[PDB]
């Protein structure tokens, strides 16, 4: 199907205590393959992923030169700003960032991205024709001018739609075992009694690729959205991802109900019921 | 692959 | 200066089986800033072999990381998680419930 590249940078100051922490981390899809933690002792890009593994040392030390910059680069930034917004160097700042891109089934480029947020908050951002600016604020503006001088955004263009995707294919063929897999949930339901009058009906989907997913409750066809509980996908460690739907359900009536799965490794969207 | 762009707001 | 409150979630990588080797959770997003205590407990006490996943954030900018162990589930043990943040007026204390 489509696929994706993407890094994201975040970068906090430490005032007093020393230089701002720096955090790498790199994805395709929904796969870590690669960090750099400033505070981490080797000082060096770290593969997260087998098939990065084998890159060769030339690799590597382009990645963590390349990420040594983007640190140094975000340490002048955490300044800039500081500037811009009239600020004390006493209290602590974060900068993030975050690109990539993304390409079709066709693997041919799809779109790209690039955008910063300081202190949690968008700053400015690239637009899908990857040639214009949206500043947040006026700070955000300055940079905007500043980087349609420096051609800033021809430059990112050229990657976004080369060198990103040129490495995503790449990425995409010596992780095929992995990244071009799709696992179905493994899914079941789980009956607990609330009261002598009401139980809760639990769906689960269990140990999926990718993250992306779709858990309703259904009572006799109708969505039960508003009484349904249901917690934020979360990573399993193994680099496949959870999530499950709960309703509270009279008891006598587990048979109306039904749970209805949707996923990318599912051919036909699974419908379990309490029976 | 990273982007190679030193780039400064 | 924007902040968020942490989500704790508190679940086992495999469906819990007594006597059987697993791996202990605890997924923090949600968050900002990034600066979070995250320990994970046995028994009210901190388990000291803890690793974690890398830092990194949603759509809304907000942070994510897992924690997580490995450990083997009995009948007696309690599992807890314990976040503090900036938006904590103090610790949190999440028990790991087998079916969540």
């Amino acid at each position: 199907g489509s696929h994706s590249m993407r890094y994201f940078f975040t970068s906090v100051s430490r005032p007093g205590r020393g230089e701002p922490r720096f955090i790498a981390v790199g994805y395709v899809d929904d796969t870590q393959f690669v960090r750099f933690d400033s505070d981490a002792a080797s000082q060096r890009m770290e593969p997260r992923a087998p098939w990065i593994e084998q890159e060769g040392p030339e690799y590597w030390d382009g990645e963590t030169r390349k990420v040594k910059a983007h640190s140094q680069t975000h340490r002048v930034d955490l300044g800039t700003l500081r500037g811009y917004y009239n600020q004390s160097e006493a209290g602590s700042h974060t900068v993030q960032r975050m690109y990539g891109c993304d390409v079709g089934s066709d693997w041919r480029f799809l779109r790209g991205y690039h955008q910063y947020a300081y202190d949690g908050k968008d700053y400015i951002a690239l637009k899908e024709d990857l040639r214009s600016w949206t500043a947040a604020d006026m700070a955000a503006q300055t940079t905007k001018h500043k980087w349609e001088a420096a051609h800033v955004a021809e430059q990112l263009r050229a990657y976004l739609e080369g060198t990103c995707v040129e490495w995503l294919r790449r990425y995409l063929e010596n992780g095929k075992e992995t990244l071009q897999r799709t696992d179905a949930p493994k899914t079941h339901m789980t009956h607990h009694a609330v009261s002598d009058h009401e139980a809760t009906l639990r769906c689960w989907a269990l140990s999926f690729y990718p993250a992306e997913i779709t858990l309703t409750w259904q009572r006799d066809g109708e969505d039960q959205t508003q009484d349904t509980e249901l917690v934020e996908t979360r990573p399993a460690g193994d680099g496949t991802f959870q999530k499950w739907a709960a309703v509270v359900v009279p008891s006598g009536q587990e048979q109306r109900y039904t749970c209805h799965v949707q996923h990318e490794g599912l051919p036909k969207p699974l419908t379990l019921r309490w029976e | 692959a990273m982007d190679s762009n030193t780039l400064e707001l | 200066m924007i902040q968020r409150t942490p989500k704790i979630q508190v679940y086992s990588r495999h469906p819990a089986e007594n006597g059987k080797s697993n791996f202990l959770n605890c997924y923090v997003s949600g968050f900002h800033p990034s600066d979070i205590e995250v320990d994970l407990l046995k028994n009210g006490e901190r388990i000291e072999k803890v690793e974690h996943s890398d830092l990194s954030f949603s759509k809304d900018w907000s942070f994510y990381l897992l924690y997580y162990t490995e450990f083997t589930p009995t009948e007696k043990d309690e599992y807890a998680c314990r976040v503090n943040h900036v938006t904590l007026s103090q610790p949190k204390i999440v028990k790991w419930d087998r079916d969540m």
